[PDB]
């Protein structure tokens, strides 16, 4: 009810979407960078075989981690609306 | 309404910064737009006005204004006006500092991104500034939503005095 | 009750210090109304039942003013809830 | 922001207040406080702002009457809506020439 | 808590009525030839009070009047006379409304106990005093205490040689 | 008592104004602004239609009432339907329950507002209020409540889509929106965590606690 | 707790009538040839009353009136005679509220034990006291204390030689 | 738990009656030739009262008037007579309503047993006392103990000769 | 559990009354030369009282009155009389409610047992107290005790020599 | 700054000016001022008046005069919005009160 | 956080200006600043715990009791002085 | 946390103060303080229990034991000296 329960309301709602979001976002920022540094030592420059790889990585970050992912939204749905009669004001 | 209408811009500016809605760059108006930050910062300053008691408040000035501005028809006066449409820049003016808070470090990590496309050429942006940037706002306004609360009741004190001072 | 009580006395040095309704007028009214048409119906069983000095020219008229004032009640409540059916219309 | 604005602006108007009070002969040094009135969440009311006034004088260089309503008349013009009556004037040694 | 603030209170209100009785009392018996010690009642309750008081008009000549309805008939046919007066009238009154809020700590009842010596002479004989010179130690005291029969207020005033 | 005519008349008048009980002095203002809201947030304006919802919050409402409605029935109908209690005492008797049903869920600073707002004498206690402040610091309470549920329901829905369009955003295709593709996961969550069992536990909840 | 706090109030009361009755007892008795002792009934009773009095308004003179309707009817024909008064009057009547909320920790009913010595004069006979000096010592004592009779205040004083 | 602090509230109590009634029985009979135990009923029963009281209005002259209406009708044809007199009157009567809280752990009945030693002479002798010294001794324990007869107090001294 | 503490609190107040006993008993008869003991009927349950007093108003000097109503025909024509009185009166009375909540702890029945020795004089005969020591024996065992006829309280006191 | 802060550091800022004043008067060796600001609330009528406590330090023997109490209490007042003199409480380094 | 900071900062002023009272060594005030209940009956109020330590037998005047309730009164918006507590060294209460 | 926190810390300075008090050589204060409500009934009363170790033989007064109990009672808003608890090095409760 008090507004430090609020931002923390949020705060804890929007590290979940950051733990949700980071597998993702880090696998393709590390394919991009490979890719880019080998263009570099190798002289080879075109704006479209960067995009090849990352599509690849991304999708195979949900094989490998979407059930985490999956299993962790949600406990947190689950325990936002099991609690949600309690912080009512 | 003003106050939230601050909120909203300044949720909608970090999202933009974000890189959230790059589409609005290249086509103004297309159709195709998601402020999620603004709407995510919006419902938080509706929560905060509601736990505040603000809309009880608005209750009781209503009633107030009776004694100050009588039911009969008053005679009444002009640059008031204004003061309202003057509070046109408050949403402009409060939304710039929110974001001041996160934007400014955007705005180095974009600088920085800048470094990088200073060696060899391409082979950056747009491929490695989106995911990395994206990421860092995200974490960055996380951290920085504990912020907004004393920014809230500052809102709502400078619509509620500005309100009193002008309405009479 | 005791705090009642004590309810009042605070009301009553409430009122020392400081030194009807739209609803109560409908219930007064159908209040009148109702006693009007008690008084009517008791006569009539007066008269019924034979005790002297009940005219049946009474009865009658008092009947009659019973029922006009019955109409009179009914008209009222048929308006009133028009108006409010018609306020409810409102859209906000 | 705004509200550093405005104590920016009261803090200035207190400083050449009090600079013209001392420049009068008898005045050493002056000394201007002022309380604006503030605006409220609900409710209507003005606040007359008010004044206060700390003169020190040069040995022995009592202040006139008239002077006393001069130092009135100047403090309460340059605050906008200042009633004389909410200008207190005082000497050095705390006596009230108001 | 509030009570030893009461006490207070009441201890400074006696101590200031003992010595305003001793300072007149000093003159003429001298100093320590007199000894006063006063106790106070006090009021420490709260209490509001409004009283309203209509002026009565039952008579004519002071009633105020709004409106006046007289109806007067007389059919004279006493024989099969016929009289009827049929008088309204709405009348406007004077009215006073007080409302008072005693103060908190007033005193109620004062009693004042005052010894006074004896003279000892130039030869040393402890010669008690006179009568007039009691009466005026009474009056004095009674003056000095405020003393009022509304309150009932008791004063007792002796003479007796002072002890070692 | 009034004559048959009157108690008929005043019967079947008060037989009106059930829409206002059950929106102004029943919990089906809460159940409705809930439900009004988790549709806004699952993207499907028309999807439960308004009738579903509208007779799923009646018998939620029906469910939830079932103590004060057995209370008035056997202080106040049982004793006016044995002619033990007069027609405009039955009223006043059943009148308490339902104050005391909306007191509970009321709040302190919607009673001190509309106590000030009627110029009225000092409340020491909660049993000199009367209806006239408790009617709408009800309301308030309810409408306040209501959307505080709401507003903490919302959150889920959004952070899913901001999920998506950053995970869209990291491959580039800045021109695919991000609705389209969040909608079948909003509608995946809500089937996955009893979208309707914990949401029709958790309002119950907040009524009875 | 707070019974600690009320016991603490009344050993502060009585030990200040205490002092209070030795102050004026000492000049004349001497230092340590008297001792006294008081108790004290307190009241800690919180007491809340609200009192309306209305001024009788039978007699006519007194009798404030807003509205009287006065029909007389005299039909003579003491014979047919047939008299008829429909009096009708609306009296406004003085009103007095008094609300009164008695402070906690007053004095129901005070009762002193004093004791006095006798006399040892120069020889060291222990001479006992005369009756105006007993007397003298009872008045004292009753004002010192505060004597009063709506309370039910008691006081004994006795003349004892004391102890060694 | 509350229990032992209403005992000990109980002992307190006891304890200080006990050393106000040695005090005063101390200087004449001496120290260790008197000795004192006090026991006490006390209340600890939280009652609560409103007490309400009406004035009687059955005299007219006392009685408060706000509306009367007085029809009198007398066709006299004792002959044909026929009187008929209708009178309602609406009175405004005094109203008095008095809240009280009693304090928790008032004393209720008081029962005090004093016992006194023998008199030793410069022999040796304990001689007992007197009649007129233990009625002096009676009333100083009743004046020390708060002796009152509407709790229903109850004291006992008697004399005898102290053990070694 | 609690009946542990119930019955702690019974030896505690037993053993209190024992010790006070033999503190006034203890002078007189000597060290070891009075036992004592002391048990409690105590009163754990806890109960609930609401009073409702009405004064009584069927005399019409104390009946305070709000409205009243008398309507008196008399049609003379003892002949053919008519007389018919109409009365209607509204009372308003005293009302005290009185709400207690009884101590939990309370002391309902107290029975004392108390034996004192015998005399042994200087050549060792263990000589019987008398009666009228017996008496006063008694006399402070009930003042001791608290003894009330009320509660039911049983006391007896009897003299044997202790043995070795 | 937060909007709190920006108040907080005007209440020191005015407390600061005002000691300063207290001081340069002549008796007076060193002053101190504590402000007490209120606040609003939906759940009363007339806000609390707000409140001052002065402490002062004055040079061997330099006793305040009647009107030199009644000056602080003035010059206290007026910089305060809203601060009714009597809520002003003014104490020596002795801890006598002087108003 | 930054209530309680202004709470701590609010204390330490307060401390600071009771020791720079001639007889007090060193002080300690303790504040309860609470949220209030309206017709809640008796409700309550804020209030304050004030320890003195005193200068080797500078015992606290009548006055400098009073001056340092007004004081801590002062300071606190909305504290009636009732609630102040001010205790010495050695836990004598001195209001 | 934040909450957690603020509760550790008073319950350090409050220790602290008593420590200071002569007779003191040590003292541990533990705070309860329960969930808030702003409905219309629900509302509970927190409570605080102190230990102190006195220095050998320093028996504390009653006045200090008052003392004691008002300094605890004011640092926490809304707390009923009555729900105080003072306790010694040897379980003897001086409450």
């Amino acid at each position: 009810m008090t507004p430090e329960s609020v931002m923390m309301m949020g705060t804890e709602a929007m590290k979940v979407a950051l733990a949700l979001a980071a597998p993702l976002l880090l696998v393709a920022l590390i394919t991009g960078l490979i890719i880019s540094i080998l263009q570099a030592a190798t002289q080879i420059n075109e704006m479209t075989l960067s995009f090849i790889p990352k599509i690849v990585a991304v999708f195979i970050a949900i094989i490998v981690a979407g059930p985490w992912m999956l299993n962790l939204l949600l406990d947190y749905v689950r325990t936002l609306f099991s609690n949600l009669p309690y912080i009512i004001g | 309404q003003f106050a939230f209408a601050a909120v909203r811009t300044a949720g909608e500016f970090i999202g933009l910064q974000m890189g959230l809605s790059f589409a609005t760059f290249v086509d103004p108006g297309s159709h195709l737009n998601m402020p999620v930050l603004a709407r995510i910062m919006d419902m938080l300053a509706m929560l905060l006005f509601l736990t505040f008691n603000g809309h009880l408040w608005l209750i009781s000035l209503l009633v107030d204004t009776f004694h100050t501005l009588p039911i009969g028809s008053n005679p009444v006066n002009s640059n008031a006006f204004m003061a309202l449409a003057r509070a046109g820049g408050l949403i402009f003016l409060n939304g710039l500092m929110l974001a001041l808070p996160v934007i400014t470090l955007l705005l180095t990590l974009n600088l920085a991104l800048g470094l990088l496309n200073r060696m060899a050429p391409q082979l950056s942006i747009f491929v490695i500034g989106f995911p990395l940037t994206l990421t860092v706002g995200i974490m960055l306004m996380a951290a920085l939503m504990p912020l907004i609360a004393p920014f809230c009741e500052h809102l709502f004190s400078e619509i509620f005095n500005l309100l009193a001072d002008i309405v009479s | 009750a005791i705090q009642g009580i004590e309810g009042v006395i605070s009301q009553l040095q409430a009122t020392a210090m400081a030194a009807v309704s739209f609803a109560g007028q409908l219930h007064a009214a159908l209040d009148r109304i109702s006693d009007r048409q008690a008084a009517a119906r008791v006569q009539a069983e007066k008269f019924t039942l034979g005790e002297p000095g009940i005219a049946l020219n009474d009865v009658m008229a008092d009947m009659q003013k019973a029922s006009v004032s019955m109409q009179m009640g009914i008209q009222v409540r048929n308006k009133l809830v028009a108006a409010y059916q018609e306020v409810m219309s409102m859209q906000v | 922001s705004q509200f550093s604005e405005q104590v920016n602006y009261q803090r200035a108007l207190e400083g050449e207040l009090a600079r013209t009070i001392e420049t009068l002969g008898p005045v050493k040094s002056a000394r201007v406080h002022l309380a604006m009135p503030k605006p409220s969440l609900f409710v209507r009311e003005q606040k007359s702002p008010s004044a206060s006034v700390t003169v020190t004088l040069e040995p022995g260089r009592a202040l006139d009457e008239g002077q006393i309503s001069a130092v009135v008349h100047l403090v309460s013009s340059a605050v906008a809506g200042l009633p004389p009556g909410n200008v207190t004037l005082v000497d050095q040694s705390g006596h009230l020439l108001t | 808590d509030l009570n030893d603030a009461q006490l207070k209170f009441a201890n400074d209100v006696e101590s200031r009525i003992q010595r305003r009785i001793e300072a007149i009392l000093s003159p003429i018996v001298g100093n320590g030839n007199v000894h006063a010690q006063v106790t106070a009642q006090l009021d420490f309750a709260n209490k509001e009070q409004t009283e309203e008081h209509y002026s009565p008009n039952g008579d004519a000549s002071k009633a105020t009047l709004r409106s006046r309805q007289l109806n007067i008939s007389e059919q004279v046919g006493a024989g099969p006379r016929s009289t009827q007066r049929n008088e309204t009238s709405n009348y406007e009154v004077d009215r006073t409304i007080r409302h008072t809020k005693m103060n908190v700590g007033d005193i109620e009842r004062l009693s004042v106990a005052v010894v006074v010596n004896y003279k000892t002479l130039a030869d040393g004989k402890p010669l008690p005093l006179t009568a007039d010179q009691m009466k005026q130690i009474e009056d004095l005291t009674r003056e000095a205490m405020g003393f009022s029969d509304k309150r009932g207020d008791t004063l007792n005033v002796v003479n007796s040689p002072f002890s070692a | 008592s009034w004559s048959l005519s009157v108690q008929t008349l005043v019967f079947i008048t008060s037989l009106t104004f059930l829409p206002a009980i059950l929106l102004m002095m029943t919990s089906f203002t809460r159940i409705i602004i809930v439900f009004g809201l988790l549709r806004n947030a699952l993207g499907t304006p028309s999807a439960p239609p308004n009738q579903v919802l509208l007779g799923l919050a009646l018998f939620l409402t029906f469910f939830i009432m079932s103590p004060v409605i057995d209370k008035i029935y056997v202080d106040a109908y049982q004793p006016f339907s044995e002619q033990k209690i007069s027609m405009q005492e039955a009223l006043d008797k059943g009148a308490q329950p339902l104050r005391a049903f909306m007191l509970r869920q009321t709040r302190e600073a919607d009673l001190a507002l509309f106590a000030r707002l009627a110029n009225s004498g000092p409340l020491q206690g909660p049993e000199a209020v009367p209806m006239r402040i408790l009617l709408p610091a009800y309301v308030t309470s309810e409408l306040k409540t209501a959307f505080q549920i709401g507003f903490t329901i919302f959150i889920p829905f959004l952070i899913i889509d901001l999920v998506i369009a950053s995970v869209l955003m990291a491959l580039g295709m800045m021109m695919v929106p991000p609705a389209t593709i969040a909608l079948p996961f909003k509608l995946m969550l809500f089937v996955l965590v009893d979208g309707w069992q914990l949401l029709m536990g958790s309002l119950a909840q907040s009524f009875y606690s």
